[PDB]
């Protein structure tokens, strides 16, 4: 949907990888509220 | 008991219950406990309505599934896997032939309104509106 | 399982997992039916298929560093529970052993989440309220150049669940090998109030 | 604010009677006064419904929308507890009547006299010598049907009795004989019998019916010519250019009386004290309803 | 002769709090006073995937960065019990006799 | 006869309707008692529910004022029948449903209801509501029950919604069938009546002395040649008064009516009905509005401070 | 992948059973009885589950989307209230029957 | 109009008074955007 805020946030450093079957779980959708950053998309936005 | 030029297969459910298990990983969801509350919605001369509210708000904290459901043992069969073929003199009622004489002798040869009590669910029926266990519906 | 989701999905792996889904159907489906037809590989057989389960499930929550649930007896994290009806919990308590433990230590009051003054603004202004304010003007106030990482950020993520005395509760606890597992049955909750499962 | 109308019993009931109004103990019936305690006299319906006299449907609905109504809620042996209902607040009543008509939750109820015998609205008490009658108290469409089916089955019962020529006996039976509402066919008790010269129930009110549509053509031509083309289409022309010459006073009189027939008529067919309900819960044969 | 009546017995209920039951390992819980002037949750995850420099010449997918948020949902639950006004009028009262 | 004393002590004291006020900025305890209503909401504590005074008898009072609690009628639906994305304040009208014993319910908001009769306003409706099938059938035979010109009297108005639990399969409504419409949520906040502005007339502006202490709300089905229309009339009159009104506002339609078809039957001879839905404040109501869905807008008529109150049906003719 | 059809007069899309099994059930249908072949015929259902893997399989968890029968009773029907009923059909999912 | 907020802020008293010829300012709209609270809806909105 990518109805997502992109805003940059103070981010928390949590342990637990979450990678594992990623992108193939997102590229089928299982969240309906998700947005792929390719390169450079992956800047933190602006204020 | 000669057979038609077509050959018909056929098509049931058959309802098994079973005790199935759940598992969830730790700290799958975080939720939130509301603060109850009591609120009066009736107040005649006699006896006063109460009603308890409460709410909660639960969200994940994992991407992923984190949960997990498998039927472990049947218990029982609930249905007979049996034959009992759905009426379509029910199903599709507006449906009638040429004369009124051939249609009366085509529903009285075949099973044709046998039971006209329930045509819906009837737990949606209220309280107080062929003796055996539950016919699993056959169609062609 | 991921061998066989590794080079992205398409039609073929698709089908693939179609035709395992039938697969996985049609033999390892009640696997508490065909559990006593064997006997002797058998306490191994629900050990195999319940360390399936718990490998088939994915523990990754981030509140996965913070220690809530613990076993009394020895300092180990419980990493799930385990919710059946009686018979089954009956049954897996003889198939698995009698050796699980009676309790675990975990949380005796909730965690709590009032709205302090600076959220207060915020909901009274604009109504988005924060979560945790202090550590939103600790990380981009005071400071901005320190990096973050898991060892800062464990009292971000636990709010107020790691500041709760633990008190036992009482569980049976089966082991699948490294982890501990907790299995329960509420269907005593359940019966009394005439109420289906 | 308390509204406990305790009517106290003179000589004590016994067994049989008590066993009667234990499942009578959520009808409603009308008082005489709202005051604290009374006596037995003042209860439902006795004093205009008595089997002693011709009883008729006109003062009987009078004296119904006349006074307080009240359900009762007790029945010790000799007091009668019982609470009288204000328009202020809601009340719960019970469905327990003879004629079983089966109740909807938001429907809206009509207090109306007994019309299907006395007998199934009593409680025929020994110990005093009263009549406890209760008033029927049944759904407003099936109400106006009822009232329909009985006024049209009068009307032809006095036909036929008055020529045989007229229609016949089953005709009239197998269509007013039944009552239909959401598909629940009730069916009627009529009195065949009832009676020449009146002394019966219903006849004030078909004689009133009778006369009132009587009068209605030259009542219609008197008030067209008085005053327009549209009016003058609808009826056929028969009923337009009948007569155009009566007496004054006698029109005058007729035209009064039919005016007086029309407005009590009227206002008996509005069911006069109406009753709205909110949740009927026919699992306990509850209906929670407050007066409209 | 007598008609003997020998017990009246009556159950206890249980009481069954969430902190007590083993399912409260299943999620974490946090008291929110004030839940139903929460109109929404929102939970949000910036996920930077690392990947790796390979040897042939392929199309190479850059630093990527997954944005996935989550919400919440409300879940409300209401039951009735009823009460007499009769034992309301008694309980506000004051008796004087046994 | 001391006894009585303290007795008639407690039976005695009316609300203090005046009070003599000294100076505004004192704000004493005498007018915060003359300001102060109780709640029927509270938190399950003892403390809370022993000073909220939630278990007094027939009203609420810490331990009559022309305040009365509402009465809410509750039914349960096929989910599909009613659009979950309606307002609070929508005025409800139950079929009564042919069914002898069925315990499921078959309620209209007037824009389902239009979808119905017929077969921007249609946009809304056919954008609330895409299926007008599953509603044709609720109501079984309706090009008989209205060639029979008696849809009027199966209509029950039961006023507006103010909860409804949005559940997946059978969808259960709380309405007020009766008395004040007014939230039972945790912050209680006002219900308004919301109804279609090209559904709804009003009456004074219509006709462009005195002023009311209150206006009623009208509904008012009413067979036309094209089919029944559903148009919401508001007035500040009496209800007999509006009988004849509102038979000069259709003088135009009833020779319409006779004129474009003459009614060789009897059953026809009806035109319309209206039944009044209750009282609102006269003064300043009806304040316009429009009711955002995802994607289109109709406007909308929102009647704040409803005393809902239903009548019966009354023909117009 | 040597035939398109076992049967063709069931897989066509003007074929009788496409006449008599695709006509989409509604909740306030009169017959309202339950069918086993409109969970592998009804066209909309059949389409319902092109939205992805992980989407269907929510909605194999979240709601009961396919066509799901009754229990308890003498004939199956298709279940309205469905309040305490509790059924995950995977002929809804994979659309094969055994 | 209604294109406010609608919230209960901290408002600031300010020394002059601006009340001169409002109502018949706001009958003919000399602002753009605003909100007329009469009585009963003058209260603050909740949080």
């Amino acid at each position: 949907n990518e109805g997502v805020e992109n805003r940059p946030f103070p981010y928390l450093t949590v342990d637990a990888d979450l990678l594992s079957n990623l992108r193939q779980s997102a590229a089928e959708g299982l969240f309906h509220s998700f947005d792929l950053l390719v390169g450079k998309d992956a800047r933190e936005a602006g204020i | 008991k000669i057979h038609p030029g077509v050959a018909m297969t056929v098509v049931r459910t058959d309802e098994i219950l079973s005790e199935n298990i759940l598992f969830s990983s730790r700290a799958s969801t975080s939720m939130f406990i509301g603060t109850p509350n009591v609120s009066r919605r009736e107040a005649r001369v006699d006896a006063v309505t109460f009603e308890v509210h409460h709410e909660m708000a639960s969200i994940d904290t994992g991407l992923s599934y984190s949960s997990t459901m498998t039927p472990a043992r049947v218990a029982a069969i609930t249905t007979d896997m049996g034959i009992h073929t759905q009426d379509f003199f029910s199903v599709f009622p507006a449906e009638a032939f040429g004369n009124q004489q051939v249609n009366d002798y085509i529903k009285a040869k075949v099973g044709a309104q046998r039971n006209g009590t329930l045509l819906r669910d009837p737990r949606t029926y209220l309280a107080g509106m062929l003796c055996h266990g539950q016919q699993a519906t056959c169609e062609i | 399982d991921p061998t066989f989701t590794e080079r992205g999905f398409s039609k073929t792996v698709k089908s693939d997992l179609i035709a395992m889904f039938k697969r996985h159907l049609l033999e390892h489906s009640f696997f508490l039916d065909r559990a006593e037809n064997m006997g002797s590989g058998f306490s191994q057989y629900v050990r195999s298929r319940l360390s399936e389960m718990v490998a088939a499930v994915s523990g990754e929550s981030v509140l996965k560093g913070v220690s809530t649930y613990t076993t009394a007896k020895g300092g180990e994290p419980v990493g799930g529970v385990f919710i059946v009806t009686d018979n089954v919990l009956r049954q897996l308590l003889t198939f698995l052993g009698e050796e699980a433990d009676n309790q675990i230590m975990g949380p005796s009051s909730y965690a709590s989440f009032v709205v302090r003054g600076e959220n207060l603004v915020t909901a009274v202004s604009y109504g988005r309220v924060m979560r945790t304010f202090e550590h939103f003007m600790a990380r981009i106030v005071d400071s901005p150049e320190k990096a973050g990482s898991t060892k800062s950020d464990l009292p971000a993520v636990a709010a107020g669940v790691e500041d709760q005395p633990r008190v036992p509760i009482s569980a049976a606890v089966i082991k699948l090998g490294n982890h501990a597992v907790a299995v329960e049955s509420l269907q005593k909750m359940y019966n009394d109030t005439q109420s289906p499962y | 604010m308390d509204l406990k109308v305790v009517v106290s019993l003179s000589s004590r009931l016994y067994t049989d009677e008590i066993a009667k109004m234990q499942q009578r103990i959520g009808c409603i019936l009308p008082l005489a006064s709202t005051h604290g305690t009374q006596n037995v006299q003042g209860l439902g319906l006795g004093q205009v419904y008595s089997l002693e006299t011709v009883p008729d449907y006109v003062s009987m609905y009078n004296y119904l929308s006349d006074c307080t109504l009240a359900v009762l809620d007790e029945v010790s042996v000799d007091s009668l507890i019982l609470t009288k209902i204000v328009p202020g607040q809601t009340y719960a009543i019970k469905n327990k009547y003879q004629p079983f008509f089966q109740w909807h939750g938001t429907g809206s109820l009509s207090v109306m006299p007994p019309v299907f015998g006395r007998e199934h609205a009593t409680v025929k008490l020994e110990s005093n010598d009263v009549d406890i009658v209760f008033p029927m108290v049944l759904p407003t469409p099936i109400a106006e049907e009822v009232l329909q089916k009985i006024l049209l089955f009068n009307v032809y019962s006095r036909v036929v009795m008055q020529a045989p020529g007229n229609a016949d006996m089953l005709d009239v039976h197998m269509h007013l004989g039944s009552v239909s509402y959401l598909g629940h066919h009730y069916e009627l008790a009529l009195p065949e019998v009832p009676g020449p010269l009146g002394l019966a129930l219903l006849d004030n009110l078909s004689l009133y019916f009778c006369i009132m549509v009587t009068l209605l053509p030259r009542a219609s031509m008197r008030l067209v010519r008085g005053l327009n083309l549209f009016q003058e289409m609808v009826p056929d022309e028969i009923a337009r250019i009948d007569l155009d010459d009566l007496s004054v006073a006698d029109d005058l009189s007729r035209m009064r009386v039919m005016m007086t027939y029309l407005q009590s008529l009227a206002s008996l067919f509005n069911l006069g004290p109406r009753l709205a309900t909110a949740a009927y819960s026919q699992e306990t044969l509850t209906a929670t309803c407050w007066l409209r | 002769k007598f008609e003997v009546l020998l017990g009246v017995y009556t159950n206890a209920i249980q009481y069954v709090r969430f902190l007590e039951t083993a399912l409260a390992v299943s999620c974490v819980n946090t008291e929110f006073k004030d839940l139903s002037r929460m109109t929404d949750g929102k939970i949000q995850f910036r996920i930077s995937v690392p990947t790796i420099a390979h040897g042939d010449g392929r199309r190479p997918s850059k630093q990527r960065t997954f944005i996935v948020v989550k919400n919440c949902h409300k879940h409300h639950i209401s039951t009735e019990m009823e009460l007499s006004m009769l034992d309301l009028e008694i309980l506000h009262s004051i008796p004087e006799t046994p | 006869r001391r006894r009585l004393q303290r007795r008639i002590a407690g039976l005695l004291p009316p609300p203090a309707r005046r009070l003599n006020i000294s100076r505004g900025s004192e704000f004493t305890r005498d007018v915060r008692g003359l300001v102060e209503e109780h709640a029927q909401a509270s938190s399950l504590s003892a403390a809370a529910v022993w000073r909220a005074g939630l278990l007094a008898p027939g009203e609420v009072a810490v331990a009559w004022s022309g305040w009365r609690p509402p009465v809410f009628g509750d039914f349960l639906i096929h989910a599909s029948s009613f659009n979950n994305a309606e307002a609070t304040g929508t005025p409800l009208f139950q079929f009564k449903q042919s069914d002898p014993f069925s315990g499921v319910d078959a309620v209209f908001t007037p824009l389902s209801l239009f979808i119905l009769m017929n077969h921007g306003l249609t946009r809304m409706a056919n954008l609330l509501y895409d299926s007008p099938a599953t509603l044709a059938d609720l109501v079984p035979d309706f090009g008989r029950l209205v060639a029979d010109r008696r849809f009027h009297n199966f209509i029950t108005p039961v006023g507006p919604l103010v909860e409804n639990i949005k559940s997946t399969y059978l969808n259960k409504i709380t309405t007020v069938v009766h008395g004040p419409v007014v939230s039972k949520a945790i912050p209680r906040s006002t219900v308004k009546v919301t109804v279609p502005q090209e559904a709804f007339v009003d009456l004074d502006a219509w006709l462009s002395q005195p002023c009311p202490a209150d206006a009623r709300l009208y509904v008012a089905l009413t067979y036309e040649e094209a089919g029944p229309r559903f148009t919401f009339f508001q007035s500040s009159r009496g209800h007999c008064q509006i009988m004849n009104i509102l038979r000069i506002y259709y003088s135009p339609s009833i020779m319409h009516r006779y004129a474009v078809v003459q009614p060789l039957h009897i059953e026809e001879l009806t035109f319309g009905a209206v039944a009044c839905l209750g009282t609102f404040s006269a003064t300043d109501g009806w304040r316009r509005s429009a009711f955002n869905y995802r994607g289109s807008s109709l406007p909308v008529v929102e009647i704040d401070s409803f005393y809902s109150n239903v009548s019966d049906w009354e023909v117009i003719l | 992948e040597y035939r398109s059809t076992v049967n063709p007069w069931a897989s066509q899309l003007g074929s009788l059973g496409d006449i008599m099994y695709n006509s989409s059930y509604r909740q306030t249908a009169v017959p309202g009885l339950y069918s086993p072949c409109r969970a592998f015929f009804n066209k909309e259902e059949l389409l319902r589950n092109n939205r992805g893997l992980y989407n269907m399989v929510n909605e194999y968890s979240q709601r009961l989307g396919g066509h799901p029968a009754t229990s308890n009773t003498e004939v199956q029907f298709v279940v309205i209230a469905g309040t305490d009923v509790f059924l995950e059909q995977p002929c809804s999912f994979l659309q094969e029957a055994f």
